């Protein structure tokens, strides 16, 4: 293969500043690529051609630049969303066809707390034998945030899972739920069941919790 | 092919008088034309329309002059060279004459013959009479050109500018001509006293031609003399031109004839002295051989002749024996020199005229 | 345009033959190829084919194990999988090839997610996430159904058939240590409307045939 | 594509000169030569005006006669056309 | 003194009883007197005894009498610009020849006749001798000694009668000269005695068409010089004055024809007086009534002068000959070829009325085919016929076959034997085929061709073609990578006009390609096709076969062929693809030349020549690259190599591509050579040409590449230009070529002196 | 070019013949002829120079040998040989194998030699009835006959072929007051056959079936 | 120069028969050109190959 370079990572930004994303290439070779674009749960795009050629039907702001070592892509003024993860690929050599690491695009909006919702197991999980306790943030930016279980003051780790949504698009926030797993047994082993959130949106670390049911 | 020079002379002083280049000149080309004396005066001209006037003693010029078209198509005047009482009288290629004042170089007249002239106007008691290469016969006036009147005769296919200076004795013309024919005629009408064959047609029509053209002949005193090349050398009547004697010989230039005897040349050039009445040679020089050479004249008692090569051919008359010996020209010779009453000259082929000691 | 065939599941070691259709264009020409994306976000080139079956090349991992052929009397590309592994295991697309210039594709398939695993189908169970006066009484709470102990994928989950749309949140799957998912998906409304609008959620697993239509109702305590 | 004639020209006013009762001689100088004429006795002669233009397209007149054994006249066939 | 027999001794090359028969005498009794007269004037005007001394013992005479040696070889010394069959002509014209006796005295009159026709070439100073060698066997031989001394120029040309108009310099329009130009310089000023004779009648052509009637001569009159070096000719003539012309009639019979020649003989009234106008006239008026079948009319032109006004009234009177027939044609060259081959070309038929215009449209169509050296037709009268007419038409074959050999000269086909033949009057028939084999110890191409014109009547043509091929050089990873192919054409032709011809066909092919170099810009037809493969990868092979349809256009209108002198003849030929095909596409391309001289006279001639290609496709289907033009190699381009043309190759250097358009021309100025005589020089052909040729293509770009150059445009034109002689042989036709170029562009190459064979385009 | 008498170099002449050898003998003959162009046996040498001239094919040096010679020597009693071989001469003249394998046809030549060889023949029949060269004569005579029959028939052939009709016929009515013989032109009856029907006349067509009848059909 | 030659001749090359044809009851032939007409005779001497050319 080759090393098929994408650089920086995933990024975000307000609408009206121009973007440079470089992929770079580790055998200086000049007008060997082309820019697909992957919007999330679409079939991925065609961006440019020759390296530096634009396909039918887009606007003019997309530019390719940069030498056979290092190529950059171009938006210029970019507009609203546009947001899908970028990938490079290379034909130079034939038999290997490598690609980009693609890089995922956000957006830069304001700031925006969750809202911290608690869920406590149903009652047609507790004729199961377990309890699933559920931390719920909603509508957030940015995404990094801390987010900690407390029981009897016990960070909880290795047994709860969290997932979390894709960017809005709509009012671009996050949401998250962070998922802790006992047994039936265990919720009524423990008295009081915590979930702590951390974000840059709030003014106060938001704990939420409940002990007995949440009537 | 042509003989080596002999040693030269150094038995005469090699005397010159003055020399002039003296109109452009005719060039390799053949004619025959050369210039012509009068009192304290000669005048000479090339085959270029352009004409001059000088002196006998200095060489200048009175005037000179020129004609062409004003479109100035040179004229290429060959005829010959003669004045009569102050006025000249030329002719052209053209069957065009010329008759011009000596004084000024302004016309007499002009006038119109047929064919070239290759050839010398003739004249006796007046009343000129010429020819050309045309076999045709003018008959002219002296004042205005005017003809008198006009004969034709019989022409070859082919010959070697076959022309015959005329001549004339007790008002009765004769000349030769082309066809072996000679000619004893009037002068008034021109009409034919008698004619005369001499030569011999043995050939086959291309050397039965030689002697076709007839070289210049002159009366003597009831008598006359002619030849043609490779022809037949004769002694005729003048009355008749019954035969007197004979010498099977060749040549092409005249004979020079002085005393009872009669000085000329060889067509393989050497040259002799025959009798008047004779054809019996009393001797002969015979070392300059195939050398082009050109007709002789008297000078104060003895002859010279000139050459293509240009020199200087002095002699003793009595013998021939070469006397002196000069260089004076580079470009040989084509016509004949004259002298006249103390002075003797030349011209050059290339416009060049020597005055002589 | 590009109809393709199934993903399903399989056991490692085992073969199928996958199948792929064009529609309007000539498909007499362009060079074909299979690229498979993992959702760890690699992306592998796995096969290509060009302007008919006489130049095939492979990619370094499967070294010619497996076989695509094409039938262009039925617009159709065959691949048919040799020997099987759970590194296998990608979202596989048809992709085709751009005229004129070649050397990069034009038309994306819309992609095959294969499975081999030695578990069985297992169909969801849903259990209501309702919390029922939360500190949102003329504001909004939101409220859910809970999918778990589901084999494999995908759940296709909608609610009120599709009447209910705004406020709706569906995180992502969630691979337990049984080796099952789970996943919640929640929506977000107006706590008035709790108690007035029944919502439900309307679950299908297609492996499983297991079609749950779920309600959320107030319940206190 | 080609063209062709072929047979004895005619004026077709000639013809109006034509009178039963003359010598061959005679229509030799009128005429000049036939050059078709039985190798198998009955002197007679023949004279024809075929033409054949066009991809398409036919044409032919003729007068044909026999004579006495006197190279004299008996009677004639003028065929106008062709068939 | 009497005798009663007679001997003869010293005779050892005649019988001795014509010896006795010579002298008349009455032997056995006292013989006559005249024995002695006879034996002299018989045996001296045989030419065949020297000399004679009889004497009578008393009982028998006996004659000493010996023969006159014979001459064994006459040869000649001094030769310059004479040939002895001339002379032993002029010798036979005196009686004289190897194997004769003489007298050793008309030896003079024998230098005499020689010096006569010294005279006749124009030599008067000329010296001519015998040298003698006596040889036993009463024999002798004989050489002459020449001293040739010189000829003469001619110095002045004037004329009597030529006033109030100057011609003394337009003169200059004649055979003779009396000015050489030291800048115009390949002849000089020389007497003849018939140019002489055509100039005089030339020039009085001329001032008779400057409106004159009267313009005459009197006489003309030559001279030169005793030393026989340079001439003088003179003229007399009459310059009369102007004429006109008043009107125009004619008389005699016609068929009614009046309307016709009506027309030819219309003019203006009141316009200047011509003679040859007249004389055209007449002519085209001859060819009408060739048309209409009439041969030997009788024509006259009679002025009718008034000179009063200087017009005449010209009458005219033709006498329309009786009609005329065809009985009879014959043909003469048929040695190998039949007959009946060219009758189907004769437009002219038998059997019927007629015109002298079919003929010449036969002799045409004849010409064109070079298979004859030469061609003579010719038309007889048959015997008691007033109207019946035969003809001839006569040739001189030829061999006309030839046997081309490429060698890749510049590797176009690189180390290699191309061998092959072609001939178009196959056997004597009009079967027409050409061959190749192809051999290199490792690749193979053969293919065969061939066409019958006249497979069937009315000049249907039909021919067809195979090839074989396998190439080979790969055996050590070169370029020029491995293929393999075969295939074959067909096709039908015919025309329609009787001058312009079409013809289409089919074929079909069968390729195979192997061990493709990595070459960069070649692959682009084959990501039209689809695929990619190296990076710089060699393991590449493909295979393809393929139907197509062709055709062809076709004006073909000169003189003849092998070696025209005018007209023009051009091919176009367009091949395509067909559906179901492998591929998609459609080519076209020209090849053009036309011939026109000054009069043929002299053959101060010009050639154009040109040749355009293109072709492209269609569905995303362009044409391949090994169906690319190509250019260079001296057939085309003169002073190139061959193929050796245009842009540059590409790897991930340098060698010619080929490619989809061309535009290239040669502009010539054709010569004689007057340094070899008509024998051959006849059948050999001369010129000089200035060569252009260009190149490209338009899908190529390099506003992407633009690391090396652009190679499209009709810019960057390659420029050369040179001389080639063209002559046949018996192997085939042959040339050379030595040219300069003088406008490259960048990475190309060329020899100067190159060579070619078979058939020369 | 060695200087002898005659008779030696005519030795070596009958030598070089028995040698089969030409080119020096050729050489050698000339200068005998140079040498001796009134030798005692002149006549012999112009015999086997022509005979060299065959066997040697240098042809018209032969032909104008040959006129030459019965033109200056009209009268001797080999000149029959001579005539033979003028015919063979002209018999030669037309023939040629530079193209002949198995399976050419030689007509549609040119044939004049052909009937020069013809007139030459006959001429040599008319006068030496009782040579010996005369049974193959024969023979070869009659190979001209179908030969110009062949010719002939194919010029026939074309006209047909093109359609000209009548052309044809006078040539024919010629071939036969020239030719009662050679199937061609028994093969030519149905050629009128065609004529006539393309003339229209049916009064002749009649005669083409009596003659055709008339004809044994083989 | 001067090379090329074939090799064969001398060879007796015909097998013809006679031929000639009679005309009907009714009409004719053409009555015959006295052109090409034969001489025959009897013929009973050398022939093809066997049959000399050395001359005399």
């Amino acid at each position: 293969d080759i090393q098929m370079t994408q650089s920086p990572a995933s990024l975000s930004a307000s609408l009206g500043e121009t973007v440079t994303i470089e992929c770079r290439a580790s055998e200086d070779i000049h007008s060997r690529l082309a820019w697909y674009q992957q919007k999330p749960g679409k079939s991925p795009q065609l961006l440019i051609y020759n390296a530096n050629s634009l396909h039918t039907g887009v606007p003019s702001r997309f530019s390719g630049s940069g030498s056979g070592t290092q190529f950059s892509l171009k938006i210029n003024s970019l507009q609203s969303e546009d947001v899908a993860s970028y990938f490079c690929l290379q034909y130079y050599n034939y038999p290997p066809y490598t690609f980009g690491a693609g890089a995922k695009l956000e957006l830069r909006r304001t700031v925006a707390a969750p809202s911290v919702f608690i869920f406590p197991p149903s009652d047609e999980q507790l004729k199961s034998g377990t309890a699933s306790v559920v931390c719920l943030l909603n509508n957030f930016y940015p995404r990094e945030a801390k987010v900690q279980w407390k029981v009897d003051n016990a960070l909880q780790s290795g047994n709860s899972q969290e997932s979390v949504t894709e960017q809005d698009s709509k009012d671009s926030t996050y949401s998250l739920s962070s998922t802790l797993t006992l047994s039936k047994a265990d919720y009524e082993k423990h008295k009081v069941y915590a979930c702590e959130v951390t974000h840059q949106g709030l003014s106060s670390p938001v704990t939420k919790s409940f002990n007995r049911g949440e009537c | 092919k042509m003989s080596p020079l002999p040693t030269v002379e150094n038995q005469f002083t090699p005397t010159t008088a003055w020399s002039t280049s003296v109109g452009s000149g005719i060039g390799n080309f053949y004619s025959n034309l050369h210039p012509a004396l009068a009192d304290n005066v000669v005048y000479a001209a090339d085959r270029a329309g352009l004409v001059k006037a000088l002196n006998a003693d200095d060489g200048k010029e009175i005037w000179s002059v020129s004609l062409a078209e004003k479109s100035k198509e040179p004229a290429l005047l060959s005829g010959g060279v003669t004045v009569s009482g102050g006025h000249v009288y030329i002719g052209s290629e053209k069957a065009q004459v010329y008759a011009l004042n000596t004084s000024d170089g302004t016309v007499a007249w002009q006038t119109k013959v047929a064919g070239e002239a290759l050839s010398r106007p003739v004249v006796s008691d007046g009343l000129v009479l010429i020819h050309t290469s045309n076999g045709q016969l003018q008959a002219l006036n002296e004042a205005d050109g005017a003809v008198k009147w006009t004969v034709n005769l019989d022409m070859p296919s082919l010959s070697l500018r076959g022309e015959s200076a005329p001549t004339t004795a007790f008002g009765a013309a004769v000349v030769g001509g082309d066809n072996g024919r000679v000619s004893a005629v009037l002068m008034e009408q021109g009409q034919m006293i008698w004619q005369q064959r001499i030569s011999q047609a043995t050939g086959s029509t291309e050397i039965d031609r030689l002697s076709d053209v007839d070289t210049t002949p002159v009366v003597v005193n009831g008598v006359v003399f002619a030849l043609a090349y490779n022809g037949n050398l004769t002694a005729l009547d003048l009355r008749s031109g019954q035969i007197m004697w004979k010498r099977e010989l060749g040549s092409v230039n005249d004979f020079i004839v002085d005393g009872n005897r009669i000085y000329l040349v060889d067509q393989n050039d050497r040259v002799m002295a025959l009798t008047i009445d004779g054809g019996v040679t009393l001797w002969t020089q015979s070392d300059l051989l195939h050398r082009l050479l050109t007709s002789p004249v008297l000078y104060n008692g003895n002859l010279v002749v000139g050459d293509s090569e240009g020199y200087l051919h002095w002699i003793n008359v009595e013998d021939g024996r070469f006397v002196a010996q000069q260089k004076v020209d580079s470009s040989g010779f084509q016509t004949e020199p004259v002298a006249a009453d103390g002075k003797l000259l030349i011209q050059a082929k290339d416009g060049t005229v020597y005055s002589i000691t | 345009q590009l109809v393709e065939s199934g993903g399903g599941l399989v056991q490692p070691g085992r073969s199928l033959k996958l199948s792929c259709v064009a529609s309007r264009f000539t498909f007499s020409n362009y060079g074909m190829n299979w690229i498979r994306q993992t959702p760890g976000k690699g992306l592998e080139w796995v096969a290509y084919i060009g302007s008919t079956s006489s130049h095939i090349y492979y990619a370094e991992t499967v070294k010619g194990r497996f076989t695509i052929s094409r039938d262009n009397a039925k617009n159709t590309l065959y691949l048919q999988m040799t020997g099987l592994r759970s590194e296998d295991t990608a979202l596989y697309y048809c992709v085709g090839h751009v005229r004129k210039l070649g050397a990069f594709f034009d038309y994306w398939g819309q992609g095959a997610m294969v499975t081999v695993s030695s578990a069985s189908t297992k169909g969801p169970s849903v259990f209501p996430l309702a919390p029922s006066s939360k500190s949102t009484s003329g504001g909004t709470a939101a409220l859910g159904c809970l999918v778990k102990d589901y084999f494999p994928e995908p759940v296709t989950v909608s609610w009120n058939s599709g009447a209910l749309t705004s406020g709706v949140h569906t995180f992502p799957a969630v691979l337990q240590s049984s080796g099952l998912y789970s996943l919640s998906s929640v929506v977000t409304v107006p706590s008035s409307s709790l108690g007035t609008q029944t919502y439900i959620c309307n679950v299908n697993h297609k492996p499983s045939n297991t079609k749950v239509d779920k309600k959320v109702e107030p319940k206190s305590c | 594509r080609p063209d062709i004639n072929q047979g004895n020209y005619l004026t077709a006013n000639d013809v109006s000169k034509i009178r039963v009762g003359m010598t061959q001689q005679q229509v030799a100088y009128a005429l000049g030569t036939p050059l078709m004429s039985d190798p198998f006795g009955t002197n007679t002669w023949f004279y024809v005006f075929r033409q054949q233009p066009g991809h398409e397209g036919v044409t032919q007149q003729t007068l044909t006669l026999t004579f006495n054994s006197s190279g004299v006249l008996t009677n004639i066939d003028n065929k106008p056309a062709l068939s | 003194f009497v005798v009663k027999d007679i001997h003869f001794e010293g005779l050892q090359r005649v019988a001795v009883g014509a010896a006795l028969l010579s002298m008349p005498v009455r032997t056995g009794d006292t013989v006559n007197d005249e024995d002695i007269s006879n034996t002299i004037r018989a045996l001296f005007a045989t030419g065949n005894f020297e000399d004679v001394r009889v004497l009578r013992d008393g009982d028998t005479l006996l004659v000493q009498v010996k023969e006159r040696p014979t001459i064994a070889s006459i040869t000649f010394s001094g030769n310059k610009s004479v040939k002895d069959d001339m002379l032993k002509q002029n010798l036979e014209a005196s009686g004289v020849r190897v194997g004769e006796s003489l007298d050793r005295t008309t030896i003079a009159d024998i230098e005499k006749g020689l010096e006569d026709f010294y005279y006749s070439v124009g030599k008067y100073s000329a010296s001519v001798k015998a040298v003698v060698t006596p040889l036993p066997r009463n024999r002798v031989d004989l050489k002459l000694v020449f001293q040739e001394g010189v000829s003469a120029e001619i110095q002045q040309i004037n004329i009597v009668g030529n006033h109030a108009f100057t011609t003394d310099e337009l003169i200059s329009h004649f055979q003779l000269r009396d000015e050489v130009p030291w800048w115009n310089v390949v002849g000089d000023r020389k007497y003849q005695k018939q140019k002489l004779a055509g100039d005089l009648e030339t020039l009085r052509s001329y001032y008779l068409d400057r409106g004159y009637a009267r313009f005459n001569i009197d006489s003309t009159q030559v001279s030169l010089t005793p030393d026989k070096k340079g001439i003088y000719v003179t003229v007399n003539i009459t310059e009369g004055d102007q004429y006109k012309l008043s009107g125009v009639e004619v008389s005699g019979n016609l068929a009614g024809h009046s309307a016709e020649i009506e027309q030819l003989t219309k003019i203006e009234p009141g316009e200047l007086y011509n003679g040859t106008k007249v004389t055209k006239m007449e002519d085209d008026i001859k060819k009408l009534l060739g048309r209409y079948g009439y041969a030997y009319p009788r024509v006259q032109s009679m002025p009718e002068i008034n000179d009063a006004d200087k017009t005449v009234k010209l009458r005219v009177n033709v006498d329309a000959g009786n009609r005329f027939y065809v009985r009879k044609i014959r043909f003469e060259g048929n040695d190998t070829s039949k007959d009946a081959v060219l009758r189907r070309e004769m437009r002219q038929m038998e059997g019927a009325w007629l015109g002298s215009d079919l003929v010449d449209q036969g002799k045409e169509r004849l010409n064109r085919l070079g298979f004859f050296e030469t061609v003579d037709t010719d038309t007889q009268r048959v015997p008691g016929s007033p109207d019946q007419v035969d003809v001839v038409y006569k040739v001189k074959e030829r061999n006309t076959g030839s046997f081309n050999f490429g060698i890749g000269y510049g590797t176009c086909s690189g180390v290699s034997f191309q061998a092959g033949v072609q001939q178009d009057n196959w056997l004597g028939t009009g079967y027409a085929v050409g061959i190749n084999g192809t051999k290199n110890d490792y690749q193979t191409y053969a293919e065969l061709s061939v066409t019958n014109p006249y497979f069937t009547v009315d000049g249907v043509s039909l021919g067809g073609r195979l090839f074989y091929n396998d190439f080979q050089a790969d055996d050590a990873d070169l370029s020029d990578y491995t293929n393999k192919s075969y295939g074959t054409d067909v096709t039908l032709g015919f025309p329609i006009n009787e001058y312009n011809s079409l013809r289409a066909g089919l074929g079909y092919v069968h390729n195979s390609l192997s061990n493709m170099q990595p070459q960069v810009a070649m692959w682009r037809y084959l990501y039209s096709m689809g695929e990619h493969p190296s990076t710089s990868d060699q393991d590449n092979s493909f295979k393809t076969d393929d139907f197509t349809f062709n055709y062809g256009w076709t004006y073909n209108k000169l003189d003849r062929g092998y070696f025209p002198t005018d007209g023009s003849r051009v091919n176009l030929t367009g091949k395509v693809t067909i559906p179901g095909s492998d591929n998609e596409y459609y080519k076209v391309t020209l090849d053009t030349a036309t011939y026109v001289p000054i009069d043929d006279d002299h053959k101060w001639v010009v050639l154009g020549r040109t040749r355009w290609g293109y072709g492209d496709g269609l569905g995303g289907k362009e044409m391949p690259f090994y169906e690319n033009f190509y250019a260079g190699g001296s057939s085309t381009v003169r002073g190139f190599q061959c193929n050796t043309i245009g842009p540059k190759a590409v790897y991930f250097s340098d060698d010619a591509v080929g490619g989809n358009a061309m535009a290239v021309a040669s502009l010539e100025f054709i010569t004689p050579t007057p340094f070899i005589s008509d024998k051959y020089a006849n059948s050999v052909r001369t010129s000089f040409f200035w060569d252009m040729g260009t190149v490209w293509d338009t899908n190529w770009d390099s506003s992407q590449y633009s690391g090396y150059p652009d190679y499209s445009d009709p810019s960057n034109i390659r420029m050369s230009a040179g001389i080639a002689l063209q002559w046949m042989s018996p192997l085939g036709p042959l040339v050379f070529s030595y040219a300069q170029p003088f406008k490259k562009y960048d990475g190309d190459k060329a020899e100067q002196f190159q060579f070619n064979i078979g058939k020369t385009w | 070019v060695p200087d002898n008498p005659p008779n030696e170099i005519y030795a070596t002449a009958q030598q070089k013949l028995q040698d089969g050898n030409w080119r020096q003998a050729i050489t050698q003959l000339e200068a005998l002829d140079n040498r001796y162009p009134f030798g005692p046996y002149s006549q012999q040498v112009q015999l086997d120079l022509i005979y060299a001239y065959y066997k040697n094919a240098d042809l018209p040096l032969a032909q104008a040998a040959i006129d030459r010679f019965i033109r200056l020597n009209p009268t001797h009693p080999n000149i029959d040989y001579v005539m033979y071989m003028r015919g063979l001469t002209n018999m030669a003249l037309d023939d040629s194998a530079l193209q002949g394998f198995f399976g050419v046809d030689r007509s549609d030549r040119d044939p004049q030699h052909a009937r020069a060889a013809f007139s030459d023949f006959s001429k040599l029949v008319r006068g030496y009835p009782n040579s010996q060269y005369t049974t193959d004569a024969t023979k070869r005579l009659v190979f001209l006959k179908d030969r110009l029959a062949k010719y002939e028939y194919s010029v026939a052939e074309y006209y047909t072929e093109r359609g000209a009709w009548v052309a044809v016929v006078n040539r024919v009515e010629g071939m036969l007051r020239d030719y009662p013989d050679t199937q061609a032109t028994r093969d030519a009856l149905p050629l009128m056959e065609n004529a006539y029907r393309q003339m229209q006349m049916n009064a002749q067509a009649e005669k083409v079936a009596k003659i055709i009848a008339a004809n044994s059909s083989n | 120069r001067y090379k090329r030659q074939v090799s064969g001749d001398e060879a007796y090359l015909e097998a013809a028969p006679l031929a000639e044809l009679h005309a009907p009851a009714g009409m004719i032939l053409p009555v015959t050109s006295g052109d090409y007409a034969i001489p025959v005779t009897n013929g009973s001497g050398a022939v093809g190959k066997a049959l000399d050319i050395r001359p005399p």
